[PDB]
């Protein structure tokens, strides 16, 4: 989920500046998460992922930035701020809270092994506040015991968590 | 800014839904696309997604088709990436 | 109060959308609707993209009953270019 909806808007302007702070100290460039673990109002590093996530999808909702062109327009030299257009830091909109879920074929009644076979139907829902980034589904596909388990991830997005 | 930084094709040297995500990027930025598959792989939709996609790992096994460094590479300069 | 919307001005404003309509109409008779079985279907998504789905689904068929459509697109941004 995103924003982290149960901890404090300062708590977590924290965490976002010590990431900065990482990031800023050896020159980062791209897109790279950095990742805490949280206990009691103190964090602690554990790790930097040095590429796109799978849910960077959560992050653009509540942001309105789309991630992975920015990660090609940077690469293309590009500037942050004057060509790809990224307002200041405390400019960075918040709107509203995003949540995704992979749907995958793991049987959670057969220990979550992965089912394979043909895929029958398949008939994907939409509107207002969901968004869906498919994999390998469609009418017609066999899953193959190959790769992983995806068939679609689904975000939805609101003003209100609740919602 | 490294030498050679523009761009007008470019390959995802991956598969499934965050190949997608990319050829959608792409095509919105203007670029056009590349794919590279296993054989075992070949009805996935992010084959099919690409402007033009390519056979990788030959004879591999499946995942060891898509960590084949100089396959990609090669995808990668024949066409024109 | 209850509903939960701001106040007028507060009322947020974030980038642009646009909406089409997919329907049936045939650019090159007219317009006119065609109707028969839709045999494939597959619709895309990612982020900026919404779709409301009308009658459109693989096997479903199109009648000359009713209005044309298969489906709503919008898609969104914050600029209107992209």
């Amino acid at each position: 989920i995103a924003p982290a909806v149960g901890l404090s808007p300062d708590f977590r302007n924290e965490i976002c500046e010590a990431a900065v702070k990482l990031c800023k100290n050896v020159g980062y460039v791209n897109a790279g998460t950095v990742e805490f673990l949280v206990k009691d109002d103190k964090f602690y590093f554990i790790e930097v992922n040095p590429r796109v996530q799978v849910e960077h999808t959560i992050t653009e909702l509540i942001t309105g930035v789309d991630i992975v062109q920015a990660q090609i327009l940077i690469a293309q030299g590009k500037d942050l701020h004057r060509e790809i257009g990224l307002p200041a830091q405390s400019e960075i909109p918040l709107l509203g809270s995003a949540i995704q879920c992979r749907i995958t074929t793991e049987d959670p009644q057969n220990g979550f092994l992965p089912d394979t076979g043909k895929i029958d139907t398949y008939r994907s829902p939409g509107g207002f506040g969901i968004r869906l980034d498919v994999g390998n589904a469609y009418a017609g596909y066999e899953v193959t015991p190959y790769f992983d388990s995806l068939l679609v991830k689904v975000c939805t997005f609101a003003n209100e968590f609740s919602d | 800014v490294p030498r050679g930084s523009h761009m007008k094709k470019l390959l995802v040297a991956n598969r499934g839904e965050i190949a997608v995500r990319v050829f959608r990027a792409c095509n919105e930025l203007g670029l056009s696309t590349v794919a590279v598959y296993a054989r075992e792989d070949e009805y996935s939709v992010h084959r099919f997604k690409a402007d033009e996609s390519y056979l990788i790992g030959q004879g591999k096994k499946p995942i060891d088709a898509y960590l084949d460094i100089d396959d990609i590479i090669r995808v990668a300069l024949e066409s024109g990436a």
